């Protein structure tokens, strides 16, 4: 009772950290995979998706 | 390995160097069989003659002479910002 | 009075075990940015990691 909102997440037990995956945010996350070149920084993160 | 950092890099620097406000002759127009420099002197019914493009050899300046061999290094031993691993 | 475009060899040949065409791979593709063999080689070598 009185949980407020049920989601269908892709499950972290899973796709741990040793898959590079980064699930806290409601997506997978990899880093420094398929990284963009000739971009300011932080203009990378979008690729980690 | 390094045909990004010249086309999608090194390619711009060029577009804006074209533009500079001292590159003012048209060197080259893209096709060898028939592009030749427009060719202009100085001068005068008093006689004087002076072209603008010469050929007089070596100069003391070094600009001259090309040595060719200037491409193995580009290709064989220079690094790039694009090539490598995010440069600004 | 024309236009200049892009033309992937997925629009062009789709076989089975040759080109992999599934609309899945091809709008995860959608999703790249536009990369080097660099960044490809980059990308296999941080999944080998």
């Amino acid at each position: 009772y009185g949980a407020a909102v049920v989601n269908i997440d892709l499950n972290r037990d899973f796709f741990d950290t040793a898959t590079g995956i980064d699930l806290t945010k409601g997506i997978p996350l990899v880093q420094d995979l398929l990284v963009p070149i000739g971009v300011t920084a932080g203009a990378e993160q979008s690729a980690e998706y | 390995n390094i045909a990004v950092a010249h086309t999608d890099h090194l390619s711009v620097v060029y577009a804006t160097m074209s533009n500079f406000m001292l590159n003012f002759t048209n060197n080259f127009s893209g096709n060898h069989a028939t592009f030749k420099p427009d060719q202009y002197v100085i001068t005068s019914p008093e006689g004087s003659y002076k072209p603008i493009i010469e050929r007089q050899g070596e100069t003391v300046d070094g600009l001259t002479i090309i040595d060719t061999s200037i491409v193995w290094p580009i290709l064989c031993q220079c690094t790039y910002p694009l090539v490598r691993i995010m440069e600004e | 009075r024309y236009h200049e475009s892009v033309l992937e060899i997925a629009d062009i040949f789709d076989q089975a075990d040759f080109i992999q065409t599934s609309d899945a791979v091809r709008q995860l593709r959608a999703l790249m940015p536009t990369l080097s063999t660099s960044q490809i080689r980059h990308a296999i070598e941080r999944i080998a990691q």
